[PDB]
């Protein structure tokens, strides 16, 4: 149960971030891939590994769970959502309330109420990758 | 920025202390893990 | 056919009856029935348990006399508190957390009578200093295996510290359905009563014992640390100039610096000062 | 800037020093907790030889020569190769 | 926001932001030039 | 705030530190009246993003009673949620190979439930159930345990899509389809709460109405959790009475959901009546399901207090029950989250290292 908790935590730290943040990101992702393909592990260890893979690839590098807000305060709905998810020792079937903890990011340029402008932004810093690297 | 430096020194004094207190707690906990094993 | 991560609120007096009955009938594999009630599906609570003498036939259903059981139940109803029968316990010196063939058969009869009739294995002989074994499981029909096996339901609770014994794995019990988690009714007005009263040492901390056996004890202490003198001597000339850890690993001696550590010397020091302070405290009391 | 940054810094570092210092009593208690090892009447099965540390081969009197684990409490100081030794009653471990 | 830190603002485009493009969030675009264009449907 | 140019960042942010919901309502009204589109529109979202419960509701109440209708809609966040949904539709990324190897990893243990959840986490907000539908059909053999997690998986993929996902989950009517599999109905209510997450008002109303008019066997678990999810922090009278009735009826099988719903409805309210009812019910009952759900309720009963939580948790986390210890620290952890509160960290680490109690 500590091993699966570490896998979930190592997945949670690695959500929405690629290997640019740390070279170990790819190593942990392949670690998650090989342990989920390893079916001879313990039931609890395998369970947390698959939940780790799910939260890591939550929405396909599209949505994320973050406690930091725009001004930096805690997002309490996300806080309790993690609390319920963490409460798998009490009740795993009751530990699926994390769906409210979704905190996606977007830089919007919506001038109108319905019309969506072609607000487009560029980048020029080579060590920066995101948007579905498609590992396997 | 002088009381700045004095507080840094007192920060440095405590951090030097807290190095081994963490290490003492960790190593003794390892000992407790060993005896439990 | 629903068996989640069930937990047993076994009572302390039920434990005491178990150990007393096992200590009395050690080699006889004495039998008994765990007096509990299903308040719901999985939060089973056992408050009382009784001791019954195993018949000369051995492990048999008729050994638990029905008339005697009925009279015992009536006595509990009149004096005490009534409680249902949904379980059984058995001192099992033979082998570990599993059930013998006859134990499985009589548990099957109990399962036919009751709803679950949990199969509890308590080993009176393996429980010696720190580990007492109370493992409960259920017998299953052939249908549970042909459907989605491991009747352990979808939760992450019964997987906590679930280490069935190797003999239990190769038997059907503790493998047919699941292993039941155990809990102890450490409620207050009960647990505070036990810790305050049973483990009683309240004025016994005033003992003086200056030299009742301590003059010769100090002689032994000096002799033991004289051996430490030779050991801590032996170390200082070993003390090689090749990263002494390299020398130490292949030449372990368990000397004063290595294994007979300062803690033992602290024990000797604490013993001396304790007798000193007790003698000195009563000396100033002597007025 | 750095004035209050170091102020709070002093506070926090100071706190974790004392907080982590609070467990040494707990861990000295834990170290003195784990040293029970039954402390009960042992038995004899003669030692064969100390193959390594934490591993050993002993021979009980009825034969039944089985590999055991050697605790660090007793070692070469009295662990001569073929001398009669003492072992736990139900554990048969070198004591 | 870490990606925004290494991001470069495209001032060449007709659209310029009122809220600074340094911290993530929602920004309303200024009223663009007459004969409105540059419409996308994400 | 008094700078001549009404810059967005300073007046949105400073007013919430000083806790002036009336003042920020007044400035929004003046921005609406002057019809400064950039100023009024951006500040309203920035208030929505930076403020929290009991603040945004107060401001919109004082704003409601030129762009007032727009400010009301955008503070409610339905347009923002819709934008998140449409982005989640467009830039969604799925891994078919990962769907298959999880299906390969499917075994008789709880691992098959994990695979379904992981695939649904990857397929969150897709509004298309073909791979997941096939996976559920393939795994439709171990029921009566894995429905709650399977319906959770269906909830997360179709969350916040009540226009069609309500009907998509309503296609699983429990009575005719499967009476024997008793978690069919509880799964239906549970997905309804998850699908209608971030939605309140009428969403709260029909949830509580059907929870009043239903059985008490399995439907109450998902329904109460969905009711609290829709009524997070509202603490409205009608749901509170139902939750209190469910709790004090000693219906232990559901008390886990009742307690969890109590915390959601009293999210951050620091209701002294609620906490004393939660504490008092703790000594009265001795059911693990009740304790864990009541543990949740005390967990999110309050946050950001720093004036009463320290004394409350010093009394509750010290209490006899390890569940009360665990729930007590849950309260202080999220009540002092956001700042390095020395006293809270002191008590939090002390109970970590001193007591040997595992909980």
């Amino acid at each position: 149960y500590v091993r699966q908790g570490a896998l979930i935590a190592s997945a949670l730290i690695m959500i929405q971030q690629t290997e640019i943040t740390c070279p170990k990101v790819n190593q942990f992702r392949q670690l998650y891939s090989k342990v989920i393909n390893d079916k001879h592990d313990d039931v609890m260890a395998k369970f947390g590994a698959i939940l780790a893979q799910g939260i890591l690839d939550a929405g396909g590098h599209n949505v994320t769970i973050s406690l930091q807000s725009r001004t930096g305060h805690t997002h309490m709905p996300s806080v309790v959502g993690v609390l319920v998810f963490t409460q798998f020792w009490f009740w795993f079937p009751l530990s699926h309330f994390l769906s409210l903890a979704y905190t996606p990011t977007c830089v919007i340029g919506l001038n109108k109420d319905l019309k969506m402008p072609k607000v487009q932004y560029k980048s020029n810093c080579k060590p920066s990758t995101f948007a579905y690297p498609a590992p396997l | 920025q002088y009381y700045l430096s004095k507080i840094e020194e007192l920060q440095l004094i405590v951090n030097d202390k807290s190095q081994n207190l963490r290490r003492l707690q960790a190593q003794r906990n390892e000992l407790n893990a060993k005896v439990r094993l | 056919a629903v068996d989640t991560a069930e937990q047993v609120y076994i009572s302390s007096l039920a434990l005491l009856k178990m150990l007393k009955h096992g200590r009395a009938g050690v080699p006889m594999e004495v039998m008994g029935l765990m007096l509990g009630e299903f308040v719901d599906d999985y939060t089973v609570r056992v408050i009382d348990v009784f001791a019954m003498p195993q018949s000369g036939t051995g492990v048999s259903v008729e050994a638990v006399d029905p008339v005697f059981q009925a009279k015992m139940l009536d006595m509990l109803k009149q004096t005490g508190r009534p409680e249902m029968v949904v379980g059984w316990y058995h001192s099992h010196p033979g082998f570990g957390c599993w059930l013998s063939g006859v134990d499985i058969n009589t548990q099957q009869s109990f399962e036919a009578l009751s709803e679950r009739a949990v199969a509890v294995v308590v080993d009176p002989i393996q429980s010696v200093k720190g580990k007492v074994v109370i493992d409960a499981f259920r017998l299953i029909n052939a249908n549970m295996m042909v459907l989605g096996h491991e009747p352990r339901q979808t939760t992450s609770n019964l997987g906590h510290l679930n280490k069935p014994s190797i003999q239990a794995l190769i038997h059907g019990l503790n493998r047919h359905y699941y292993s039941i988690t155990i809990n102890y009714r450490k409620n207050e007005l009960e647990q505070k009563m036990l810790l305050n009263l049973h483990k009683k040492s309240w004025m016994e901390g005033l003992t003086l014992q200056d030299y009742s056996e301590h003059c010769k004890h100090n002689e032994s202490v000096v002799k033991e640390m004289l051996e430490l003198a030779k050991n801590y001597n032996k170390a200082v000339e070993e003390e090689d100039k090749m990263t002494p850890e390299q020398l130490a690993i292949k030449n372990v001696g368990k000397q004063d610096p290595k294994r007979h550590l300062e803690e033992h010397v602290d024990v000797l020091m604490t013993s001396n000062i304790v007798q000193c302070l007790a003698a000195m405290l009563d000396t100033v009391v002597f007025k | 800037k750095l004035q209050q940054e170091l102020e709070f810094l002093e506070v926090q570092e100071e706190y974790i020093k004392d907080e982590q210092k609070n467990l040494k009593k707990e861990f000295l208690h834990a170290q003195e907790e784990v040293k029970r090892i039954q402390s009960i009447p042992l038995v004899i099965g003669q030692f064969l030889e100390a193959v390594d540390q934490n591993t050993a081969i002993v021979g009980s009197t009825t034969g039944s020569n089985y590999y055991v684990r050697i605790l660090s409490t007793i070692d070469r100081e009295l662990l001569k190769p073929n001398a009669s030794v003492a072992l736990h009653k139900h554990s048969n471990a070198l004591v | 926001p870490a990606q925004l830190k290494v991001l470069t603002m495209p001032e060449t485009c007709r659209y310029q932001p009122f809220k600074p493009l340094s911290i993530g969030g929602i920004i309303i675009l200024k009223d663009t030039s007459e004969d409105i264009e540059e419409l996308v449907e994400p | 705030m008094n700078l001549e140019k009404p810059d967005f960042i300073n007046v949105c942010q400073c007013l919430i530190f000083l806790d002036d919901p009336q003042a920020v309502s007044d400035i929004l009204e003046k921005l609406v009246k002057e019809d400064n589109l950039l100023m009024a529109y951006q500040i309203c979202f920035d208030l929505y993003e930076s403020a929290s419960q009991q603040f945004l509701s107060s401001v919109i109440q004082n704003l409601r009673t030129d762009q007032t209708l727009k400010m009301i809609k955008i503070l409610s966040g339905e347009m923002a949620i819709e934008l998140h949904l449409q982005f989640l539709i467009r830039n969604n990324n799925t891994d078919l190979m990962i769907l298959k190897n999880t299906k390969d990893a499917v075994r008789n243990s709880v691992c098959h439930t994990a695979t379904v959840i992981a695939n649904s986490f990857m397929h969150c907000g897709t509004t298309s159930d073909q791979f997941l539908r096939d996976n559920l059909e393939w795994l439709a053999r171990a029921t009566n345990w894995a429905k709650f997690t399977a319906t959770a998986s269906l909830g997360v993929i179709h969350k916040g899509h009540e226009k069609e996902a309500l009907q998509l989950m309503a296609t699983y009517l429990p009575k005719d389809t499967s009476p024997g599999s008793a978690y069919q109905e509880g799964g239906g209510l549970y997905a309804l709460g998850l699908i209608h997450a971030n939605h309140g008002g009428d969403i709260i109303d029909y949830l509580l109405n059907q929870l009043k008019n239903a059985s008490n066997d399995i439907v109450r678990h998902g329904g109460s959790l969905g009711l609290g999810l829709a009524a997070m922090g509202t603490a409205r009278q009608d749901v509170y009475d139902l939750l209190k009735t469910n709790l004090y009826q000693d219906d232990a099988v559901t008390g886990e959901a009742a307690g969890l719903a109590l915390g959601l409805v009293m999210l951050g309210s620091k209701n002294a009546q609620a906490i004393e009812d939660m504490v008092g019910y703790a000594q009265e009952t001795q059911h693990e399901k009740i304790l864990r759900g009541l543990a949740v309720g005390i967990a999110l009963v309050m946050y950001g207090r720093m004036e009463e939580a320290d004394a409350l948790i010093e009394s509750l986390c010290r209490d006899k029950d390890p569940i009360l210890r665990r729930s007590g620290m849950y309260t202080v952890a999220m009540a002092y989250c956001g700042s390095g509160n020395n006293k809270a960290i002191r008590r939090l680490l002390h109970v970590a290292v001193s007591d040997v109690n595992d909980d």
